RNA sequence: CAUCGGUUCUGGCGGGGGGAUAAAGGCCCAGGGAAUGUGGCUCCUCCGGGAGUGUUAUAGCCCUGGGUGUAAUACCCUCGC
RNA sequence: AACGCGACGAUACUACCCGCACGUUGUAGACGUAUAAGAAUAGGCUCCGGCCUCGUAUCCUAGCAGGCGAUUCCUCCGCCGGCCUCGAAGUGGCCGUCGGUAAUUCGCGUAUUGCAAUUUAGACACGCGCGGGAUCAAAUCCUUUGCAGACGACUUAGAUGUG
């Protein structure tokens, strides 16, 4: 346990539910929360029974008019992960309203949270989760099958993402070897005294 | 059929008031009428209950036989 | 080369066999030890 | 210069009352403090004094500042959460607002 | 169901002016404790003959220890369980330490496989298998083998709840 | 219980609202799909209606009834004086859409491209693209030559911006008509060179559209002011005395929810409405300079 | 009768584009673009090569 | 019942080099090359012999077991496939209108391309794209006779199975009517 | 006949897999009871890699690379105790960077706050020559 | 803040008693037995390992009785700090 | 979307911009509010030697809330300027100047806030200020139009003109 400043969460390979529950209780508690890839959020079982639940979503829809009052379908990954989100929190309370005000959802990794670490939760991991032989699905697949326009958009940019992201791999990997030669190179100046202290207290 | 593509109305799960107090009801009054029509019923019941037995894939199933059958003629022997 | 044919014509299966998952648990010997067993108690 | 902090005080965070599904009590408070996870580590906490900082409008004293005093009293549940009981019950929109717990009164 | 441990429970009927040394009976029972284990016996005896508890006494209650808990043992447990249709046979093995533990294995099996309680069951015969040329059923045979060595993919690591966020995706060899 | 006698419905309601349009000047949603290895050319132009006449054609139709035969048709005569392009709109793709990254201006726009940017021009000091126009001339047009190559290295969709020569017609609108053209071809490099070339310069109707081709118009209909059921939706009149009016809907509900729905015909607006028209045959592109077009 | 989303009727359309109005459409555009290019033909950083910065929020303000 | 260990074992000639990382399977032959991605399948590799290939489930049900026979036969398929291949030989008959096949290779794609006419007198001209990799030509030794040849046994049938389908009468009696292209023979190349 | 199989390696269960429990001590298969617990000893002299005989659950251990070489099924503790001297269990889980990340563990958890002070201090005594290394790297090349 | 009183929550430590005077288990002594048969021997072999034989050998295990032993520990009950 | 967003033009007025000069100004709540590979999980990482349960990690962390003077070091940080670079809601790299800087050691000062009382300390936004630099704009009523219209609203026109 520990409080930071924000908190930003890579939606690759995690549960709907369970991710919206944690991240519920963490805005409640009074914690940002950024979530980012939504596409890449995955539901346990497969494909056609996510497609079956948001068609009958899709039925619901108020009949004297519908501009108004209904409930609003959206076809974003975020914001389909976003409605997980609301109804796990009491968001017709100022309480519950400031508590999602807390929270950022997006699609791919957008600027600057490309250059920010990205962690992950192990409570809501599909491969720590599922039994291996069960089927799942991912919910960019359901958003494009139901609406969602900016599939290819995102991925562009997410390819545009990976490789800047491997030149600063290429960047990282050569100071880390300059940083084991200087440590190596070190190891025969610094004093004795000091090793043998820094190895018996455990450094 | 087309499920998946255009559902069609949600079979509730969420009981009413009215439907479970019925139901309780009715299944009271059911326990009720069966337990009149055990007392009233005619067909023959035997005093003994058919043993099941014992299972071939016991192991000492015989060992067990042998010891019956010789306790069978140990109390044959003291009566 | 295989000698027979196969009814679905697909010559290119190859000589499957028996689908036991339980084999290697007994050998023959004690299986026919067990059956005189069974035979003799029941 | 010295570039190091000045924090001599354990982080923690205001969550709720004390109170059923329904039923809330202001008198007692919840709070979980940073890197406390069980009982055993809440009960070095318990008995120590916990602080309400917030910041009010009109200058009172030399001072725009309002401390609300309390301690920590029990623990709560299995998860390291505290409760604890201050001179007046704490707001209810300071629900998940910042407290510190100082580590007076010390037994070390 | 729970922490079981077997008991002797030896009882009578009360002596009378007819018979001055009644029958002692000897059940081998397994109970959580031993307000259970005498109920089960006056159960089981009211079962089997003309003794109830009014007329009849507890002579002893003494504990059953395994005389070698270290030691992996195979058992086989014959039990009769009622279900809607009516009494039933089973035959099942265990591959446990003590007949304690095999019980509780035996509970927990027709729970999960039959929905039978404890109310329903008749533990009738528990058995030691001397020799693995007994073991009948294929999910022990598979445990006797000769040279049992297995590994296991996808262990998923043993991370605290309470620390909710990791920065390293975590692997599934260890 | 049940409709007796069954009926479709009076209307569509993919026109719904039938409300006033947002602006005078048609709105293009869509334009035609890019296909990179086309050349590169404009996808539409300004115009302003001035009637409808009468003609015969000689029909060459095979398999028709008046094949080989002379037929009257109406049709349709649009003025077109030639449109000024005075501006370059780069469009980049993002997850929430197009979205307009920068634009560039010419370096001299006309009053009449003037005029759209004021609602009282005559009280006007007329100080519109003053300070612009002086970034052509400081440090070379080096903001000019910035914003044109980040429309080369970061758009995906270039837009003229072309205004119409409204003093050619008998209007006694001054304010002309601008609006963004989507260059359709090429590469995006040469679709801001295509721009840059086109800049204050007049293109004609004849460049853009050829005789024989199918268009879409899209304008704004006319305007009927507020209109009663029968004659905005089609309904039945009732009977002669109908009690309360008889131009009107009988039951506007008579079953639940207790509400009017969105799908009852009810009074209000009609016309001054936003519509697109396709596949509309170009007769005769006439040109102004021919005395026999 | 069959429909306009009809997958026949699409494939007819289909084909008609691709073999029938595909080139004269291509020509009648050639000849358009033509036209038009007849009219249209008729430092880094202080000079324009480098393109610099033009002269609520993403993220949360800390 | 759990079954700790189940196992099948797969022979591989001296001509075929096999290259398996990550489930995916690289099978390389005298006729070509082959690629198939088992990762939907949980199956460990191993070369339990010199030449052999050993496909293994740990801790898994009976249906896990049951689907390493269809791995098996996949990755046998494969091997057969790039030693000897795979061959369809298909008859069409006709009883009044004469049908006329034109089989020619699309370069851009490829892929070669079937095209059908005259199919019960009928205007409409069928055609059929065949899967890369599959090679169709006009039978000289027989009458009426396409043969489809390839080194993946999925896409050659696949494709003489489109064919068989794409020309099917409808509106009119079976019994009566008996024209189409049917598939005769299946075997192999070699 | 060119096979070239990459497939994962995983430790496997077997009598004489020396297991790791929880509390840091150490353990050896000597009979297994199912695939989700075995029978196990760890008669270690140290009395902290020290474990009593008994039935280990397999998800409360982690299989090391220790496996002790010909080793009896079921053998008792006084066997299993030869085997273990015999091959040097000890030794090799000395070796072993398990038990020197514990040590380091321990050695971090042991620290007062004068330790602390100095940590970071000779911390920073040692950082000035890997600075001062890392600078003349980065400038010859 | 210190020293107290009433109520209460929680942690650690030192003893006692009971059971099969826990059951085990370690180390010895005296017997008996078997294979998921160790060493050895023999036969096949892709020589990597399998197959057969028999009771400890160049591993061990199980069963029974005795000693250390009034052993320890678990569990239950209990006296205190 | 009349409480979604973007680009552009002109911006009088204390209005706009720059610097420090501070707030009985406001903030669902600073206190080191430090940390960018991607991908797989029946496999990965690498410096190619090996390594992988483990973020229990790494960086940073000493001095009046952190002074003065040395001994000593060429390490770290920050502001500017140049060249590149960053469009998903746009910002980092290198070089150069300047300023600060225990990696080692020492001296002088700390008291008295009296035995604890938030450690009033950060960021963003806003206002009042001065001292300087920059710019001299529109909308509406009114008259008119009829491509419009119940009234508002809308399309026009009204400053010298092709009115």
């Amino acid at each position: 346990s520990s409080f930071e400043s924000v908190v930003v969460i890579d939606g690759k390979g995690h549960l709907l539910g369970r991710l919206a529950s944690i991240v519920a209780k963490q805005l409640l508690s009074g914690q940002k929360i950024v979530v980012v890839r939504c596409e890449a959020l995955n539901i346990s079982g497969e494909f056609f029974r996510a497609k079956l639940k948001y068609h009958a979503y899709l039925r619901k829809m108020t009949r004297y008019n519908p501009t108004r009052g209904g409930p609003f379908h959206f076809r974003a990954p975020s914001r389909i992960f976003y409605k997980a989100v609301r109804g796990m929190i009491p968001h017709k309370t100022a309480r519950g309203a400031a508590a999602l005000e807390r929270l950022k959802v997006f699609e791919g990794v957008p600027p600057p949270y490309d250059k920010k670490k990205k962690m992950v939760v192990p409570q809501a991991l599909r491969v720590l989760r599922l039994q291996p032989g069960r089927k799942y699905c991912t919910v960019g697949r359901l958003s494009h099958e139901v609406g969602w326009k900016y599939q290819d958009v995102v991925a562009r940019l997410e390819e545009r993402r990976k490789a800047k992201g491997a030149a600063y791999y290429e960047r990282k990997k050569l100071a880390a070897r300059q940083l084991s030669e200087a440590k190596k190179a070190a190891a025969a100046k610094v004093d004795p005294k000091v090793s043998e202290a820094l190895a018996a207290y455990g450094y | 059929a087309g499920t998946i593509n255009k559902p069609k109305k949600p079979t509730s799960k969420r009981k009413t008031t009215r439907l479970r107090a019925k139901i309780s009801k009715r299944a009271a009054e059911k326990k009720r009428k069966e337990r009149k029509l055990a007392r009233k019923n005619p067909e023959w019941r035997s005093k003994l209950k058919k043993d099941p037995g014992i299972p071939n894939l016991f192991p000492y199933k015989e060992r067990l036989l042998q010891q019956i059958e010789e306790e069978r003629i140990r109390r044959k022997e003291e009566l | 080369k295989n000698l027979g044919m196969r009814k679905n014509g697909q010559v290119w299966l190859p000589a499957k066999k028996a689908f036991r998952p339980t084999k290697g648990l007994t050998s023959w010997e004690l299986r026919v030890k067990k059956r005189q067993e069974q035979a003799a108690m029941k | 210069p010295s570039e190091a902090g000045h924090r001599l005080y354990v982080k923690g965070r205001h969550l709720s009352y004390q109170r059923g599904r329904r039923n809330t009590h202001p008198k007692t408070s919840l709070i979980k403090i940073e890197g406390v996870d069980d009982t055993a580590a809440a009960n070095f906490y318990l008995g120590k004094r916990v602080a309400y900082v917030y910041r009010a409008q009109k200058e009172v004293r030399g001072t725009k500042i309002r401390v609300i005093w309390g301690k920590i009293t029990r623990p709560h549940g299995n998860s390291g959460v505290v409760r604890a009981k201050f001179t007046h019950p704490l707001p209810a929109r300071s629900f998940g607002a910042s407290v510190r717990i100082m580590l007076y009164p010390s037994s070390i | 169901m729970g922490r079981l441990q077997e008991y002797q429970v030896i009882g009578r009927h009360l002596p009378t002016e007819a018979n001055p040394n009644p029958a002692l009976y000897r059940m081998r029972i397994f109970a959580p404790n031993e307000v259970v284990a005498k109920s089960r016996f006056w159960y089981f005896l009211r079962g089997l003959k003309k003794v109830k508890k009014a007329t009849g006494e507890i002579v002893s209650v003494n504990v059953i220890s395994e005389k070698h808990p270290l030691k992996v043992k195979n058992f086989g447990i014959w039990l009769r369980y009622d279900s809607r249709s009516g009494t039933h046979n089973m035959y099942k093995e265990y591959r446990e330490t003590s007949r304690v533990a095999a019980v509780e294995a035996m509970y927990a099996d027709m729970a999960a496989r039959h929905r039978a309680r404890f109310r329903s069951i008749h533990i009738l015969k528990v058995v030691e298998l001397e020799k693995t040329e007994d073991v009948k059923r294929p999910y022990i045979k598979q445990l006797v083998a000769k040279n049992l060595s297995f590994p296991l993919p996808h262990r998923v690591p043993k991370i605290s709840t309470k620390k909710i966020f990791s920065a390293k995706r975590p692997s599934t060899f260890s | 219980s049940h409709r007796k006698y069954e009926a479709p419905r009076h209307g569509s309601l993919a026109f719904l609202p039938r409300k006033r349009a947002a602006r005078h000047r048609g709105r293009v949603k869509s334009f035609p799909k890019d296909d990179p290895k086309k050349p590169v050319h404009l996808t539409a132009a300004m115009g302003y209606k001035a009637g409808m006449t009468t003609i015969v054609r000689d029909l060459d139709r095979p398999g028709a009834k008046a094949h080989k035969k002379e037929v009257v048709e109406a049709v349709t005569i649009i003025d077109c004086p030639p449109m000024v392009v005075v501006g370059l709109v780069g469009y980049i793709e993002t997850p929430r859409g197009l979205r307009s990254l920068t634009t560039v201006w010419a370096e001299h726009l006309s009053d009449e491209v003037k005029r759209r940017f004021y609602k009282n021009w005559y009280k006007s000091k007329k100080k519109a693209f003053t300070k612009y126009a002086k970034k052509y001339a400081e440090n070379n047009g080096a903001s000019i030559t910035r914003e044109l190559e980040r429309i080369k290295k970061y758009c995906t969709v270039v837009r003229v911006l072309a205004h119409t020569q409204i003093r050619k017609t008998p209007l006694k609108q001054k304010k002309a008509h601008l609006m963004e053209i989507q260059i359709n071809g090429g590469s995006v490099a040469d679709k801001v060179e295509f721009g840059r070339s086109l800049f204050e310069k007049p293109v004609t109707i004849d460049t853009i559209f050829e005789k024989d081709e199918m268009i879409d118009v899209i304008a704004v209909t006319k305007g009927h002011g507020f209109v009663g059921v029968t004659a905005r939706w089609g309904t039945k009149k009732l009977p002669r005395k109908t009690h309360k009016g008889l131009r009107k809907v009988a039951c506007i509900g008579a079953w639940h929810p207790s509400h009017v729905q969105w799908t009852v015909a009810r009074a209000g607006q009609m016309g001054y409405h936003h519509r697109t028209s396709v596949n509309h045959k170009i007769y005769r592109i006439g040109k102004g300079d021919d005395e026999a077009n | 009768a069959k429909s306009a989303r009809a997958s026949r009727i699409k494939e007819n359309h289909q084909r008609f584009k691709k073999n029938i109005a595909g080139p004269v459409e291509a020509a009648r555009l050639e000849r358009l673009s033509a036209k038009l290019m007849a009219i249209a033909q008729a430092s880094g950083v202080k000079s324009g090569k480098s393109i610099g910065r033009k002269d609520s929020s993403i993220v949360f303000p800390m | 019942m759990r079954y700790i260990h189940s196992e099948e074992t797969i022979p591989v000639p001296e001509n075929v080099k096999v290259s398996i990382k990550s489930r995916l399977v690289t099978v390389e032959g005298p006729r070509g090359k082959l690629q198939k991605d088992l990762s939907h399948i949980a199956v460990n590799f191993s070369v339990v012999k010199k030449g052999v290939i050993g496909l293994e489930i740990h801790h898994g049900s009976r249906k896990d077991v049951a689907a390493l026979r269809t791995v098996r036969t996949i990755i046998n398929n494969m091997i057969i496939g790039v030693t000897k291949g795979f061959k369809y030989k298909m008859r069409y008959v006709y009883a009044h209108f004469p049908i006329n096949v034109n089989v020619e290779k699309n370069a851009e794609t490829g892929c070669y391309e079937v095209e059908i006419r005259n199919f019960i007198g009928e205007k409409i001209v069928r055609k059929v794209v065949m899967a890369p990799g599959v090679e169709v030509e006009i039978s000289k030794a027989q009458k009426d006779e396409l043969i489809l040849s390839g080194n993946s046994l999925e896409a050659v049938s696949q494709s003489a199975a489109d064919i068989q389908q794409i020309c099917k009468v409808r509106n009119k009696d079976i019994r009566k009517f008996l024209d189409g292209i049917y598939v005769s023979e299946k075997g192999n190349i070699v | 006949a060119e096979i070239n199989v990459e497939a994962t390696s995983w430790r496997r269960v077997e009598v004489g897999r020396v297991l790791k429990l929880e509390n840091g001590s150490l353990a050896a298969i000597v009979e297994i009871i199912d695939h989700k617990r075995v029978l196990a000893d760890g008669p270690s002299s140290d009395p902290k890699l020290a474990t009593p005989r008994g039935i280990v659950p397999l998800s409360r251990a982690l299989l090391t690379p220790i496996v002790i070489p010909k080793l009896p099924r079921g053998a008792r503790t006084g066997a299993v105790k030869k085997a273990w001297e015999a091959y040097g269990v000890d030794a090799k889980w000395k070796e072993t960077n398990w038990a020197k990340k514990q040590l380091q563990q321990e050695r971090r958890q042991s620290l007062t706050d004068f330790d602390r002070f100095k940590v970071m201090r000779l911390k920073k005594q040692r950082r000035f020559e890997e600075r001062k290394a890392l600078a003349k790297i980065k400038a010859a090349a």
